[PDB]
Order: C-alpha cells, then structure tokens, then sequence
C-alpha cells in the first residue's frame, strides 16, 4: 500500500523552563522585632545560614536555566522589509511593531491566558534577570534566522537562501523528492496557512503544564498559615508572651515556638529543592528540543511532533516555551502487487531506491513515500546474480533505453 | 526592597543602587544585578551600571533568487567538562551523636531505628 | 565542615560537651540534657543526609549524560545538532580528569562565502531538469551545478539531472542547454 496525497499539520507542545525565585529570611519569620527570640535562636548554631544559602543557590539555578534555554545565538538577526516567502504567510508569528512590546499575535494571545501581604512576614520575591522583552527579542531573532537561512546559522555564519528551495531540501531529507514540492507549491502554502489559522483559533478559546507550577509555588500560603498555631504554647504571639510573663517562665514558651517554626522552615526548604530539580530536568529537555528541532531537522521518531518533521518555530509563554512543529502525513492509499526482483534473461534486477509495484497487468518502479510510476529502464535498477535463489520473483523485461539511438 | 525616597542614586527596577554611575552605552554582563541591569568595573575608574545588550545586530540580503556558497573550510577543536562521581564518605551515627559514653547509647536506643 | 561545626552548640543544655555533663552532675538529673543534645545531633544528621542524597541524584544524572556522550560522540559519528560540539562533527577524543571527563571535539565548520544566483529547474526542450544532489548556481552568464556545502562547479549534463514534467508549472525556471555527452561520442 502506497500513499497518493499528503497534508501538512501543525501542532504545539508546552514545556516549563523556570519557576519564581524566592528568598526567605529565617530570622524575621521566626522572631520578628523582638530580641529575646534573637538571643534564644543563637543556641541552635548555624540554622539560619544554610537555608539562605540553599535558596540563593536555587535562584542562581533558575537564572542559569533561562540562560541555557534561550541564549542559543550571538548575532541578532532581523527579518528583511521584503515579505516574499513564496506563498507562506508568516504574519501571525513574526513580531508586530504596532504593539508596545514586540510580542506577536500568538505570543500575547498566550500571555493573556496565564495569570501570574506576604512580605511583612519576611517573605520576599526577586525579579528575573532577563526581562520579558529580551526573551521576545531572542525568539524573534531565532525565527528570522530560521526563516532566512534554514539551519546554516546554527553551525557558523548565516547563509541566505530562498525559502522554497529550503522546503525542497526539507522534503529531500525525508525521502520524498523535490519535484513533488515544486509541482504543487500552492497547495502546501494554503495548507500551512490553514493550519496556522486553526492553531491560532485553538489557542484563543490547554496550559495545565504552566499552571501546575504556579498552583504549586503559591506552599507560601501554608508557610504563612504555620504561624497561628500554639505549637504547645499558650498563645502564638511573641509580643504577647513577653508582655504577660517573666524570663524564667517565658523561655519555655518561646523555645516551643522556636522549635515549631524551625520545623516549618525546614520542611518548606526541603520541598523547594525537589521542585527545583524537576524544573531543571524539564529545562534541560526544552533546551535539547530547541537545539535539535529548531536549528536542524530531527530524525528521531516522535521527538519533534508526530509524523515526519520539517521545521519548528519557538514562542515565549510566561515561565516556559512553546513550539509549533510542522509535520507531514500521507493521506490516501491504494492496494498493489509487489515483487522483490524482476529477472529478464536469467539476471535478477533489483531496484535502486524504489519498489516494483504493478497496477494489475504492467510493472512500474516507484518511490516509497509517494506514488509516481515510471518505466523499468537499466539505469533504474542493477543486476545481481541469476534468478534461481530469490524466493518470490516474476519474469518480465526491461527497457534498456540505449537501443533506439544506435539505429 | 525599598524606594529611593528612604535611605549617585540610580533608581533601578530591582531596588535602589547607590554608588554607581549610570551610562548610556550597552556592554556585556559582568555582575548580574537583575531586571536587565548589569554592573561592571570597566569605565580614573569607577563602578558603572548599564543596560544589557543581547549581542550584535545584522541582517541578510534575502531574496527570491540569491544563494551563498562556502568556498573554504576550517577545523576547530573545543572542550566540554562533565563531573562523573564524588567522594564516598560514610558517617557512623553512634560515634557522632554519642561519644564513648554508655548511658548516651542506652538513651539513643529508645529512638528505634534511625542510625540504620 | 558544617556537619562538624554543629558539634559545639548547646541546643539548650548547660554545656555543649557530654563529658562535662556526665562528670559534674548525677545521671538521673542529666538525662534531660542528654536528650536535648541527642535531639539536636539527630536533626543535624538528618539534614546532612537529605542534602547529600539530592546532590548524589544530580551527579548521577550528569554521569548518565556523560556516558551517553561517550557512547555516541566517540564510538561513532553523530548528527544530533549541537550535541557533540558546535558545527558539523568529525570525531571526538576522551581525556581523563579528577572525578570527571574532558572531551575534545574536532568539528568541521565553513568559512568565506560568495554570492550567487540560483534557479530550481532548467527547461531545455519543454521538459524540466532538476539537480540530483546539488544546486544550480550561475556566476552571471553561464549556469553550473555544485554541491550545497562547498563551491565546486561542474558542467551541467544529463548525468547530473533527471527530467520530470514540463516547464509550465514550476514557479521559477530558466531556459538553458544540456550537454548530453553521448551524441558527440556517437560520431
Ligand atoms: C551578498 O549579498 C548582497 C547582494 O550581492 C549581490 O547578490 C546577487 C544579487 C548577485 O548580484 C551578486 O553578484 C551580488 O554580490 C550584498 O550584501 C551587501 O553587503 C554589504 C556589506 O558591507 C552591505 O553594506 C550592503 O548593504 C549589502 N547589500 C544589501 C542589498 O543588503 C553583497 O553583495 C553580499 N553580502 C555579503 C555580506 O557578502
Ligand atoms: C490532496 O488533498 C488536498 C486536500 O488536503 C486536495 O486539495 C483540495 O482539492 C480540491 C479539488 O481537487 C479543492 O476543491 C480543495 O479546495 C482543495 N483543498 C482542500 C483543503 O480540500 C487535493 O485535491 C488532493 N489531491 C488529490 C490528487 O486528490
Ligand atoms: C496500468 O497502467 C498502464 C499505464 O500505461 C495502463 O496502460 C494503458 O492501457 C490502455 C488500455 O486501452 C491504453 O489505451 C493506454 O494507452 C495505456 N497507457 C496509458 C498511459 O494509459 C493499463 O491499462 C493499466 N492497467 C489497469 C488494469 O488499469
Ligand atoms: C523576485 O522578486 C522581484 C520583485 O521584488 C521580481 O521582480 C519583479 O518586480 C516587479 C516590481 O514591480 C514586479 O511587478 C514583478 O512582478 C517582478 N517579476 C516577477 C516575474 O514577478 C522577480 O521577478 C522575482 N524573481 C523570481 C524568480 O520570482
Ligand atoms: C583556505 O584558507 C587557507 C588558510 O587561510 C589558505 O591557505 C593559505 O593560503 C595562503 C595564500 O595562498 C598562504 O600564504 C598560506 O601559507 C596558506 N596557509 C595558511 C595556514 O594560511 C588557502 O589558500 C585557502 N583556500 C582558498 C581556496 O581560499
Ligand atoms: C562566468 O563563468 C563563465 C563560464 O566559465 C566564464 O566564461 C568563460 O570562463 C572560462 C573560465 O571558466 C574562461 O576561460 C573563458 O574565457 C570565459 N569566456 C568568456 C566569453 O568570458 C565567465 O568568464 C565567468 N564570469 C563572468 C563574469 O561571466
Ligand atoms: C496573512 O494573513 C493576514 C490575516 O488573515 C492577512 O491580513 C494578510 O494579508 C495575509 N498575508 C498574505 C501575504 O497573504
Ligand atoms: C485493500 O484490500 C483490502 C482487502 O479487501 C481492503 O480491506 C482494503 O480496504 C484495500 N485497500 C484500499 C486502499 O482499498
Ligand atoms: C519465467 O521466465 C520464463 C522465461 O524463460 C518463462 O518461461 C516462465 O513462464 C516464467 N515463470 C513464470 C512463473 O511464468
Ligand atoms: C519612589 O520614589 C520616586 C521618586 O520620588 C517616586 O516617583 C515613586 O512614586 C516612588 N514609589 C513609591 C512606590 O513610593
Ligand atoms: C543618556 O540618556 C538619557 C535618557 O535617555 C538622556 O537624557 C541623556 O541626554 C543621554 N546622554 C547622552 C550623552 O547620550
Ligand atoms: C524560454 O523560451 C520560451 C520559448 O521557447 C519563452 O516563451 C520563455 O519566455 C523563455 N524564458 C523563460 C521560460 O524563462
């Protein structure tokens, strides 16, 4: 069975890259404005430096993750004012100067979706290093480089090339010849435009992957609410326990509170290392996917999308990255009757890079991923031995196009 | 986490930077202060606080009938370093928690199975 | 170092050393202080063990990545872009290091370019030839065929092209000639 038609199909894939940085004080949370608590806490040794060190390590790792994922290029390319791409309409992915930022229609249509008091207890948040505009500029530069050079900019300098010939190379990389593209370019352009429009419609009406991160990082509420507990004391307010007692009887109450709050901080810090490790693994996978799908053409099955792979385009969701794989699937099939070898005069003729199909009476050789029957000439096959060992073989004749000219 | 109303004051988005001149150029990042800004010592000398630069900026004369072909190759050699293992240190729990005492061991035996 | 330095904190007892506790005071009134010390030291041990476990997991992941790189870059040639270095890959050599591995990545990479004018097909006599594994480039007057990663031009013939269709549907096409070397030799 061989296909006879093809349909392009564009699909997305959402990955998280980083999570919100957070630095947590381990003295304001426990004591507050008091000083008796600060003196009692000193006995526990270095239990207010290790937590800070770990949290700063996590924050540095988040910055590292973003830098590794997005900074794949050095030069910042720009789409030319010429907008002649042979039929495709890249006007929903490329940046629009009219917007305040440089996020394209899909990028801000995606930023609309995810929705991104505590401080006075000692809990502080830090701002990311790469502001969002820089990330948008990185994605736009990657898009421009991919469009105007294909992949050469990912292995050295950037080499210009017409887009139609680049798609010809892409088809030639998966088995299908290039005349197949050069004959019906308009149909492929229309299918690409329709697929992009359908994706735009789909995203405009999910993102659970990027929402689980937020709904797990907002932990903070539990840490805050682990302050109105007596923990065995008489009241969970230091400013009250030191205003109704004296040192010899207040020390035990304060100590119980210290123990409880230290346990709470230890549990929080322990959870926010496992989450960080998982996020780092996901960021590494995203970096690999960028480097291989976007800056080349993958051969690994079902890595970049579903089907065969042509090219991909990155985007930028809040705390993540979004790809748009451009696949290639065959549509309409037909039954046939194959045969491995065609021996003419006691000499088997195996095909060179095709298959020996037959429409019932005749015998034609054609390629595998498409249907274009031809005639069994001599340059289209090659002899090997004599036909008495090949299991299933049917006896026919070849054309040998040298004959007519020599007459 | 404060504004520059309270206690060379270049108000940033990341806070209140004191003691660094604000220049208009754009260099690479040495000290990642945050929120775009990056401070460095190279300006007789004084610490400056500039805005990031994503790199160079160029274009390509892409056209419907233009191609570029390389004419001469080069050979490069790079390095990459990956840790594989670390030290194998064991810690005896009794010798650390207790000492050479015996009553300490008898009291530690009440906590079930932690050392194991 | 931190695990060692944790061995000098009172945690609530009257002194941070057990021998002084057991020498200066009677054990039935010292069991409480011993319990305090034991609790503190247990907390320290648990913290150290958990963090060491996390570090070991990360190191294991890195070692698995290093083993994969050793299996694919060294014992073969890879095509995963930007995996075994930067650019096209030729081979790699391994070198040992203290608690680590160091790879050397010999990589092909192109250099100085030259602009050209291209076309995707050639209408010779109504038909439309296509390059087999090359690209049609013209220095401005005459058309050649060269491979796509190195400028090496050859005279276009009928052994570098294969006909398909007719020259009325391809968007870009240019009239030219095809050598067909058999005919001159036939005479
Ligand atoms: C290659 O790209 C352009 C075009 O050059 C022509 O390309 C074909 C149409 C053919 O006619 C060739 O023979 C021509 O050479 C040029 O790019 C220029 O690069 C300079 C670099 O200093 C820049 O100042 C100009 O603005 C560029 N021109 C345009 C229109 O962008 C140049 O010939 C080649 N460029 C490079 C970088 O090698
Ligand atoms: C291959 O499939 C495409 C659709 O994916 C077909 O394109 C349609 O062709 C009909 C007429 O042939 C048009 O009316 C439609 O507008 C085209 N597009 C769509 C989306 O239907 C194409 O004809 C098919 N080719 C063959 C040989 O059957
Ligand atoms: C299989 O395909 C061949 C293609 O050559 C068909 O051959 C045609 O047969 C009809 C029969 O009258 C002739 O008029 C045509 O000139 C032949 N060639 C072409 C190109 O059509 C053959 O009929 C096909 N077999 C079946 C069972 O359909
Ligand atoms: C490549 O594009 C240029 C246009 O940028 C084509 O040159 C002609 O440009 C004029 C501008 O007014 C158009 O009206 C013509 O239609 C263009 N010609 C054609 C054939 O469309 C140039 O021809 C294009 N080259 C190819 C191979 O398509
Ligand atoms: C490709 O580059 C190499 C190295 O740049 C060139 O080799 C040099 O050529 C010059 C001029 O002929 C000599 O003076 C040098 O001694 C050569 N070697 C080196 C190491 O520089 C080579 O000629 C270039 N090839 C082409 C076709 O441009
Ligand atoms: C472009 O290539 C053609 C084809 O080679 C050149 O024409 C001849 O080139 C050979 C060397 O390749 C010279 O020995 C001949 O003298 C050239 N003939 C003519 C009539 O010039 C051509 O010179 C090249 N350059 C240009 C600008 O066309
Ligand atoms: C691309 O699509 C947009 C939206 O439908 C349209 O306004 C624009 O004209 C299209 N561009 C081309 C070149 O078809
Ligand atoms: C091939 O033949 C089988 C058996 O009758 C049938 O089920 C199948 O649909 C046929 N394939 C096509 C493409 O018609
Ligand atoms: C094989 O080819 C011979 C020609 O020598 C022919 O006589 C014979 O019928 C062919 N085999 C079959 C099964 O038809
Ligand atoms: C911070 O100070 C600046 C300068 O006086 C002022 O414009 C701004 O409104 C202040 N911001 C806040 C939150 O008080
Ligand atoms: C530096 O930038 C500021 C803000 O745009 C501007 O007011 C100032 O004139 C600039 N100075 C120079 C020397 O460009
Ligand atoms: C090629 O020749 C045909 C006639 O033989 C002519 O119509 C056409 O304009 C020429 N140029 C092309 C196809 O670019």
């Amino acid at each position: 069975a061989i296909p006879t038609n093809f349909t392009i199909s564009v699909t997305t894939e959402i990955l998280p890259v980083s999570m919100t940085k957070t630095s947590v004080d381990c003295t304001m949370y426990i004591c507050g404005d008091s000083t008796e608590c600060s003196n009692l806490l000193l006995q526990y040794g270095s239990f207010c430096t290790q937590l800070n060190r770990a949290l700063t390590g996590i924050a540095v790792e988040q910055d590292k993750n973003t830098q590794e994922v997005f900074a794949q290029v050095k030069q910042i390319y720009k789409t030319p004012p010429i907008k002649d791409f042979g039929g495709f309409n890249f006007s929903q992915i490329l940046p629009d100067p009219s917007k305040p930022s440089k996020r394209s229609f899909i990028e801000d249509l995606l930023f609309n979706k995810v929705t991104l008091a505590q401080k006075f207890n000692g809990l502080t948040v830090l701002p990311p290093l790469l502001t969002d505009e820089m990330i948008a500029q990185y994605t736009s530069a990657l898009l421009a480089g991919t469009i105007t050079s294909g992949w050469t900019f990912g292995a050295g300098a950037a080499l210009q090339i017409p887009f139609a010939m680049q798609m010809a190379y892409r088809f030639n990389g998966i088995g299908v010849t290039q005349n197949v593209l050069y004959e019906n370019q308009k149909l492929i352009a229309n299918q690409f435009n329709s697929a992009i429009g359908k994706i735009q419609d789909s995203l405009s009406s999910a993102l659970g992957k990027l929402q689980d991160v937020v709904n797990q990082n907002a932990a903070l509420n539990t840490l805050v609410k682990q302050l109105s507990s007596n923990f065995g004391a008489i009241s969970s307010v230091l400013n009250d326990i030191l205003s109704r007692l004296d040192p010899p009887e207040a020390e035990v109450q304060i100590d119980r509170l210290i123990t409880g709050r230290l346990q709470s901080l230890q549990t929080y810090v322990t959870q926010q290392l496992i989450r960080a490790a998982e996020i780092r693994a996901s960021a590494n996978l995203a970096a690999t996917k960028m480097s291989e799908c976007v800056l080349g053409q993958s051969k690994r099955v079902d890595f970049c999308g579903k089907g065969y792979h042509l090219m991909s385009f990155p985007q930028s969701a809040p705390h993540g990255v979004v790809f748009l794989h451009v696949t290639y699937v065959p549509a309409q099939e037909k039954n046939f009757t194959t045969a491995p070898a065609i021996c003419h005069d006691g000499k088997a003729h195996f095909p060179r890079e095709g298959v020996f199909v037959s429409n019932g009476t005749h015998w034609f050789v054609t390629q595998r991923n498409f249907y274009e029957p031809q005639i069994i000439t001599t340059d289209n096959t090659f002899v090997s031995g004599n036909c008495d060992v090949v299991i299933g073989i049917v006896n026919n004749t070849v054309y040998d196009p040298l004959q007519p000219e020599l007459d | 986490g404060v504004n520059c109303t309270e206690v060379n004051v270049f108000q940033t988005r990341a806070g209140c930077l004191i003691g660094a001149e604000h220049v208009n150029n754009s260099y690479e990042c040495d000290i990642p202060i945050g929120a775009g800004i990056c401070a460095s010592y190279q300006t007789s000398q004084s610490i400056i606080a500039y805005t990031m630069s994503l790199g160079a900026e160029n274009s390509v004369a892409y056209s419907n009938n233009s191609i570029a072909i390389p004419t001469n190759f080069t050979i490069s050699v790079t390095t990459e370093i990956l840790p594989v293992s670390m030290t194998k240190t064991s810690v005896d729990c009794t010798m650390y928690i207790c000492g050479d005492s015996t009553e300490c061991s008898n009291l530690l035996l009440q906590y079930g199975s932690f050392c194991t």
